[PDB]
RNA sequence: AAUAUGCCAC
RNA sequence: GCUUGAGUCUCGUAGAGGGGGGUAGAAUUCCAGGUGUAGCGGUGAAAUGCGUAGAGAUCUGGAGGAAUACCGGUGGCGAAGGCGGCCCCCUGGACGAAGACUGACGCUCAGGUGCGAAAGCGUGGGGAGCAAACAGGAUUAGAUACCCUGGUAGUCCACGCCGUAAACGAUGUCGACUUGGAGGUUGUGCCCUUGAGGCGUGGCUUCCGGAGCUAACGCGUUAAGUCGACCGCCUGGGGAGUA
């Protein structure tokens, strides 16, 4: 119920692990707020960066309907 | 000598030409004295959204220790090579020699 | 004349009017009906009942194509998002997919200036 | 360099001059010059066909290579030169086999630059390749309209043509006029814009500056007499005519293209 | 931002000890090296005002240190400006 | 906000699930936000005002918890 | 949806 | 001479700090076409406007410009103005830990110089959307306004100029001292990471409040408390920030 990344000690959310990245995007492809997901601010920023890079690399959708 | 992560996704029709691409690129970097530290071919993956009406593409990852100059010639290579449909090169804090999460 | 069986119903419900269009799965329109054409002007043109009437009229106008099931795609923020789908299912088409396709720019252009009524 | 002059005299007050310092200050390359006699606008009948031409400084034609035929032989830009016959500057280049030539100077070129023509030329400014090898979205100059005929599009100073698409054996180009024209894929082209882009910023400042370029005075039609021009005549400054050329054709907005032979290569007008 | 090796060379060539990183001539030489390096950057980035502010800060720090050196020990100041090529 | 009516899913519950999916995506809120253009000064001002009122409400709430009324 | 104005000591 | 001010070096840190270059998807608009009919669009109602010359709707493919949904946070950075997609190159500042180094090298600043939102101006481009001006419809006694339908400059870029804003935490910069509480953000140490825990210590930041201060409202360790250094500024209102 806390930030899983600071629970695990990982300090960067690598954008190549879509299995983790999916946990933090709504089914409509939007990023889930840090309030909802419980992630602390630093990892939320890192997570948003990684999500955006994955969206560029087509590993995640920019949105559900394309 | 800066650590780079190069991900480029290739037109599926050129899946046979991807090994040649990799060999010539690694030859260019090693000639420029830069070291490739990681290299893995994701194969042909489906796309989360169509690119140029293409729904599948051949992903290549490679982490290098190349000079910024030779990285820029690889930039122009990806630009003027019509098979590489999308490329992204990133500076990393350090070299990564582990195994990518998609392996 | 042409038989399509499996159709797609685009509802376009703005704050002032609801346009319901039945097409095949290729975007080829088969018919349409509007809350303004169903006999509603001004105050009443944009009410869920008006949207219901328009959807019913469109369903009846697209009858001879023999449409059995419909995808449903909803666009706009208008009141005609609810009663329109209700009226479609009451008409009898098997509603198999309901999607919101409202345009949401990912920034996008600059909206019109705010009114001062 | 766009350097305004100083108003030391009424003729120099408004003069603005583009002083490029990289231009060669010596004499042009001799073996590529030719005699270029003026005409005055007179054709072989001796009548003035194109008015408002005559006089002007004597000039010598520089055989500029608009074909870039010598392909596969790299050429180093010996120097840049002033060409009187055109708005752009030219570039004396020297191939590796000892032949010197003149080319249109592309933007950003200098002495010592390497250039090359052919299919395997490096896609860099100054080089020449067929358009089936030039990437889409490129900006080019010295565009050929027929394969091997020679460059004809985008040769003035600072102009360029954008390759917007490729459809089979044709490629679609956006020209400086805004026109959208189809050109065979094998027509050559040279990369980059044309140099001397500042050329349009120069202000002549006086009538003599125009006369130095062989541009005779231009009498307004309404100053003439009714026998001389449709606009002429009038006790005072009168008009009342729809503006027309001296030969009666309406001159404001009346389109005059009529080439159905080549209407099939125009994808969109400039309007 | 001078490279670490460049900083080491400047300290070694201007200070008494290789660990003498705080000496007045060491500081002035570091500031001069960075300013000379940044001149080329600001020849091609005229509108980089925020970086120009840091450059001006280094200019003023060098001026203050040079005034301190001059009013303290003059001979060291003269030798330093000779080795650095600063007019005053 | 795309839904798929599943096996043995009646129309009314399919519509209800679609309603809740649309609200979860918040689409109508964004459309009513984008209907007009509001200046950046207005955006900042109203964001600050909403935050201020939320803080005041919560302080009043967990302060009146320590208050007897009747 | 429209809904302007109010000079004579106190 | 000394080092506790000031500064440099060593290691890392977080960030919409800046300049340059490229690219991504969503969306509006336009162009070509396909299906497809009589409405659409708009309003408090309405009309102007668009449409049977086939609109609106829907689908395909292009073009081009501008801005970057979600993340998003009285969150972050910046001297201020301000800065938010992603990537790369150049680059400024802040901060923390341990040590070494220099040894008052400092604080302020008239005149001076630089930066300085938006509007605006000059030249050359660009122009999707929005929109002063403008035109039409409506409202009204009037309506050169609000509302509606269109629409040009301009918003966009390169360079140059303007140098003003409720440029505001209406609070000059620097330094020292003087009860607390609840957060937020960014490091760093200890142990037990024994369940993301506590225990400290730094930096910045938000709200409440104590003594004190204040005309009161209020400020309240980020003072408007107690003092020091320097600068700017005020002397009834209007005239007038005008001549
Ligand atoms: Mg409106
Ligand atoms: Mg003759
Ligand atoms: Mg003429
Ligand atoms: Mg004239
Ligand atoms: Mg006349
Ligand atoms: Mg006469
Ligand atoms: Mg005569
Ligand atoms: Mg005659
Ligand atoms: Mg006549
Ligand atoms: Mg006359
Ligand atoms: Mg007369
Ligand atoms: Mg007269
Ligand atoms: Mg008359
Ligand atoms: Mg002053
Ligand atoms: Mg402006
Ligand atoms: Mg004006
Ligand atoms: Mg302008
Ligand atoms: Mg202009
Ligand atoms: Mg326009
Ligand atoms: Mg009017
Ligand atoms: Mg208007
Ligand atoms: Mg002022
Ligand atoms: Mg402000
Ligand atoms: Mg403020
Ligand atoms: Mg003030
Ligand atoms: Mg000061
Ligand atoms: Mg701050
Ligand atoms: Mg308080
Ligand atoms: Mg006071
Ligand atoms: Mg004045």
């Amino acid at each position: 119920k806390f930030c899983r990344f600071t629970a695990e000690g990982v300090q960067e959310i690598d954008y190549k692990d879509i299995a983790t990245l999916k946990n933090y995007i709504t089914e409509s492809g939007k990023i889930v707020p840090s309030r909802i997901t419980g992630t602390r601010a630093k990892y939320q920023r890192q997570l948003a960066r990684a999500i955006k890079r994955a969206r560029y690399l087509s590993l995640l959708p920019y949105t559900d309907r394309h | 000598m800066r650590h780079y992560e190069i991900v480029f996704m290739v037109h599926p029709d050129q899946s046979e030409q991807v090994p040649g691409m990799i060999e010539r690129y690694t030859a260019a970097i090693t000639g420029a004295e830069g070291k490739i530290h990681r290299l893995e071919d994701w194969g042909r993956r489906q796309l989360a959204y169509p690119i140029n009406k293409l729904h599948k593409a051949h992903y290549v990852l490679m982490n290098v220790e190349a000079p910024q100059e030779v990285i820029d010639e690889l930039e122009t290579t990806f630009r003027f090579n019509d098979a590489v449909i999308r490329s992204m090169v990133m500076r990393t804090k350090h070299a990564v020699t582990e195994a990518s999460p998609m392996v | 004349r042409k038989q399509v069986s499996d159709g797609v119903a685009h509802i376009h419900a703005s704050f002032n009017n609801t346009i319901v269009t039945i097409t095949d799965r290729q975007g080829n329109a088969l018919g349409w009906a509007t809350a303004g054409g169903s006999g509603f002007r001004g105050s009443r043109k944009s009410t869920p009942f008006a949207a219901q009437v328009a959807a019913e009229r469109c369903a009846d106008a697209v009858k001879e194509y023999g449409i059995k099931n419909l995808e449903v795609m909803v666009k706009g923020p208008g009141p005609g998002r609810e009663s329109t789908i209700r009226a479609l299912n009451a008409a009898g088409f098997r509603i198999t997919n309901i999607t919101d396709v409202t345009p949401i720019p990912h920034x996008g252009c600059r909206p019109p200036k705010k009114r001062r009524v | 360099a766009v350097v305004k002059c100083k108003p030391t005299s009424p003729g120099r007050r408004h003069v603005v001059k583009v002083v490029n310092p990289e231009l060669h200050k010596g004499k042009p390359f001799a073996p590529l010059l030719e005699k270029n006699s003026k005409s005055g606008g007179r054709n072989n009948n001796g009548r003035i066909t194109t008015r408002h031409i005559g006089g002007g400084h004597k000039q010598a034609y520089r055989i500029v290579d608009f074909k870039r035929n010598k392909d596969g032989i790299p050429a180093v830009v010996e120097r840049l030169e002033y060409d009187p016959n055109r708005s752009a500057n030219i570039a004396l280049v020297l191939y590796k086999d000892g032949e010197r030539r003149y080319i249109l100077a592309p933007k950003g070129l200098k002495a010592g630059d390497q250039i090359q023509s052919g299919v395997d030329a490096a896609i860099k400014p100054g080089n020449t390749l067929p358009m089936r090898n030039i990437p889409v979205g490129s900006t080019v100059h010295n565009v050929e309209m027929k394969p091997g005929k020679g460059g004809q599009l985008a040769r003035s100073a600072g102009t360029y043509v954008q390759i917007v698409a490729r459809d089979g054996a044709y490629v679609t180009l956006r020209l400086r006029s805004g026109e959208m024209r189809k050109v065979e894929a094998d027509c050559r082209a040279t990369l980059g814009e044309v140099g001397n882009a500042e050329h349009m910023l120069r202000v002549l400042g006086k009538a003599g500056a125009a006369r130095w370029r062989g541009v005779r005075p231009t009498v307004r039609g309404t100053a003439m007499n009714p026998v001389d021009h449709p606009h002429g005549g009038g006790e005072g400054r009168n008009f009342g005519k729809h503006p027309v050329t001296p030969w009666g054709v309406q001159t404001k907005g009346k389109k005059t293209r009529s080439n159905k032979r080549t209407d099939k290569f125009i994808v969109r007008r400039r309007s | 931002s001078l490279s670490t090796e460049a900083t080491a060379k400047i300290v070694s060539e201007f200070g008494r000890d290789a660990n003498d990183t705080g000496s007045t001539e060491v500081q002035v030489a570091l500031l001069t090296a960075q300013i000379n390096h940044l001149q080329g950057h600001f020849a091609e980035h005229k509108k980089d005002h925020h970086s120009r502010r840091g450059l001006l800060r280094m200019v003023s720090q060098r001026r203050k240190l040079l005034d301190y050196l001059k009013r303290k020990d003059v001979a060291r100041y003269t030798q330093l400006i000779e080795r650095l090529g600063l007019r005053r | 906000p795309v839904i798929k009516v599943r096996e043995n899913e009646p129309f009314d519950v399919a519509l209800r699930r679609f309603k809740r999916s649309c609200e979860k995506a918040g689409v109508l809120a964004e459309v009513r936000r984008r209907e007009f253009y509001e200046k950046p000064t207005t955006e900042r001002k109203r964001a600050k005002a909403s935050a201020v009122k939320r803080h005041a409400k919560k302080l009043a709430r967990e302060n009146a918890r320590r208050t007897r009324l009747y």
